[PDB]
């Protein structure tokens, strides 16, 4: 779970796979008024 | 909100998009104020 | 480097309650776990519970589980051992025991300590 | 295997109407 | 003294490749070569 | 004597014992290190625990643990174990204990040692093939040990079983085509083959899907009979450019290596995975936090 502020403006989200598992990025956290997606999360999914 | 697999069929009346395995569902909730990730097997519910 | 002293042993009547003391030395790093066993005169070692320091989590086996506690002294750094309503089946010498990881203790008290590094004198307990 | 929580206690899911003309308005947002 | 008048390019090629002759130095040292990394102390202390 | 002075390796080059006014510039003086300063994450150990209980899988659904920003020692986890076989590649077996990484990645299954000779992607087998492939690009280690009598929690299984065949049956039904494994993924036989296999020989298929592209799986699981102890395999991969902590081993907690005392001298740093000589300074933050 991962709690989000409330606003209304844009916002990026991506997602990828490696042989770490499953990278969650987004552009808040670090870079809210631009747009530049940092890794939030780490998921433990390691079928492709 | 996403569903993710690695293998995919269909369903008892023959729609397609039934995901088999655990399966990868990213939902967000509390009226978009969390994000809620989780890795399971989704078995259909009966009823109408 | 690491001295591991069990203290408090006495003898008390079935069904009582008793407190050790495990003081801990030696360690340059926080990261490590510390258990009990007891060894019954003529038979083999066997895991009681085990404290895991960093996170502060403790577990115990199942045979004194809720029977027993297990503490330590935020300024000391010593383990205790609080026994409850003590049975004739508990007489033993109590052990301290720890380890250089911190991941150990889990497997060595179900494995009656094969994966200890450090162990204490141990402390003769006989209930009446 | 975590728990995650009560499992659902109604008998009949809610019934979705799927009308595909409805959402196939053309706003472009391309990648630059 | 602009950009129009071309024996002030002239000198500022000269300069340029004084400068271009350094940098090609500089930037080799960054070069692998097919190495396990470009840094003599990390190959000493990963390999035997 | 040719490095006894600046004029002796003048005589040395130009070969001559009357070298002519050589105006050299020559070997220059470089800085010792003043000092020595290590950060690194503190208070957390990468934890092996679920290595220790329960029933270890199969080499082809082996499993896998992800370590990132923690202290971890290698060497306790192998003294638990008796060592049959330890070889590394692109990194040295003493190292791979001693060093700092990004993240760790160690993979184990249940594997009887007589097939040591299929785990190498040289001698392809139907291990390599099929079951467990490491990456090429990054360093890796390979280990096969034995648990002892006196470790009890490892819950032995039934029997060694490993995937022969997984291939797929195009929709012609004439021609078949092998499903090779890909560097640290599972193979994609996984979803049919059962975790023991029942019978050496089974067969399994399933039809897939028209999104899947139709046709058929079919696999075939064989088995090797158990042992006395039970033998397993591990493999480990590290990483290096990948997060902006680190996976470093253990040190004592008592010393001075601390940036803001040694400021402005040279100084060895082991700041995290990433190490080297240099001068620290106070100094406007620039990039991104
Ligand atoms: C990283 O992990 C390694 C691997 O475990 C670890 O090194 C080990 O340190 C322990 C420390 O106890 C060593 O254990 C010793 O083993 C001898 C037998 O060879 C025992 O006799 C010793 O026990 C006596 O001594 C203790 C005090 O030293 C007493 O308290 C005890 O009751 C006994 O009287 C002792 O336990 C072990 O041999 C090494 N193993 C190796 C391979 O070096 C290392 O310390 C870890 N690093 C960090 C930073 O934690």
């Amino acid at each position: 779970t991962y709690n989000i502020t409330e606003d209304e403006i844009l916002e990026w989200f991506g997602i990828t796979q490696t042989a770490q598992g499953v990278h969650l990025f987004s552009s808040r956290y670090v870079d809210l008024y631009g747009g530049n997606m940092f890794q939030f999360a780490t998921l433990p999914v390691y079928d492709t | 909100a996403f569903m993710l697999g690695s293998s995919v069929g269909n369903f008892s009346d023959g729609k397609m998009g039934r995901f088999f395995n655990h399966t990868l569902v990213l939902l967000p909730d509390g009226c978009g104020t969390l994000l809620r990730a989780f890795y399971c097997i989704l078995e259909p519910r009966s009823g109408n | 480097q690491v001295q591991l002293q069990e203290s408090g042993g006495g003898s008390v009547q079935a069904g009582g309650s008793l407190k050790l003391s495990c003081s801990v030395s030696g360690y340059t790093y926080s990261t490590y776990c510390i258990a009990w066993f007891r060894q019954v005169p003529g038979k083999e070692r066997e895991g009681l519970a085990f404290i895991k320091n960093p996170e502060g989590n403790t577990d115990y086996a199942d045979s004194v589980q809720g029977r027993f506690f297990i503490s330590q002294d935020t300024v000391d750094n010593t383990v205790y051992l609080s026994m409850n309503s003590l049975k004739p089946e508990d007489t033993a010498t109590y052990y301290c025991a720890g380890a250089v990881s911190n991941w150990v203790c889990g497997m060595s008290i179900k494995s009656q300590g094969y994966g200890m590094d450090y162990w204490g004198k141990g402390t003769q307990v006989t209930v009446s | 295997y975590v728990d995650v929580g009560p499992d659902s206690v109604k008998s009949a899911c809610i019934e979705v109407d799927i009308q595909q003309t409805f959402f196939d308005k053309t706003w472009p947002r391309p990648i630059d | 003294f602009t950009t129009t008048n071309e024996a002030f390019q002239k000198v500022q090629d000269a300069v340029n490749n004084n400068a271009q002759a350094l940098s090609k130095l500089a930037s080799e040292l960054s070069n692998t070569f097919g190495a396990i990394s470009a840094s003599i102390g990390d190959i000493i202390q990963r390999l035997d | 004597d040719c490095g006894f002075n600046d004029l002796s390796q003048l005589h040395c080059s130009y070969e001559s014992f009357d070298v002519e006014s050589g105006v050299y510039s020559v070997s220059s003086f470089e800085a010792k290190p003043s000092g020595s300063v290590v950060e690194q994450a503190e208070g957390v150990e990468c934890d092996f625990s679920p290595l220790l209980s329960g029933t270890p899988p199969q080499v082809y659904n082996f499993k896998r643990l992800v370590f990132t920003n923690c202290n971890y020692n290698l060497t306790k986890l192998l003294s638990l174990f008796s060592v049959n076989d330890f070889t590394c590649s692109q990194i040295s077996p003493a190292a791979i204990a001693s060093n700092c990484y990004s993240s760790l990645i160690l993979d184990y299954f249940s594997y009887p040692l007589s097939m040591k000779s299929d785990l190498s992607v040289s001698s392809a087998g139907p291990i390599s093939q099929f079951n467990y492939k490491q990456s090429f690009s990054n360093p890796t280690c390979l280990i096969l040990a034995t648990v002892p009598h006196n470790l009890t929690t490892i819950t032995k299984p039934l029997k060694y079983s490993y995937i022969n065949k997984c291939s797929r049956l195009l929709s012609d039904d004439r021609t078949e085509v092998p499903q090779l494994v890909n560097a640290n993924q599972y193979s994609p036989c996984v979803s049919i083959v059962p975790s023991t296999v029942w019978e050496d020989g089974d067969y399994y298929r399933k039809q897939l899907s028209p999104l899947e592209g139709g046709g058929w799986l079919v696999a075939s699981g064989s088995t090797v009979a158990m042992t006395e102890q039970l033998q397993m395999g591990f493999g480990i991969t590290v990483q290096y450019g990948t997060d902006t902590n680190s996976v470093c081993p253990k040190l004592e907690f008592a010393n001075d290596t601390k940036i803001a005392s040694q400021l402005g001298n040279c100084v060895e740093y082991s700041l995290y995975g990433v190490s080297g000589r240099g001068v620290f300074q106070n100094c406007t933050a620039v990039g991104v936090r």
